[PDB]
């Protein structure tokens, strides 16, 4: 995986290409 | 929480699958 900073849309869809298609949320909260 | 591990820093595969559903 990469080791580099991620903002924005670079946040959002490093973090849905590590879900693959489950969905996020980006504090989820209970 | 993504943007303090991700944006001001560096994050990775084991820190954002904590805020996969």
């Amino acid at each position: 995986f990469v080791n580099q900073h991620l903002c924005g849309s670079h946040l959002v869809e490093a973090l849905y290409l590590v879900c693959g298609e489950r969905g996020f949320f980006y504090t989820k909260p209970t | 929480g993504i943007v303090e591990q991700c944006c001001t820093s560096i994050c990775s595969l084991y820190q954002l699958e904590n805020y996969c559903n």
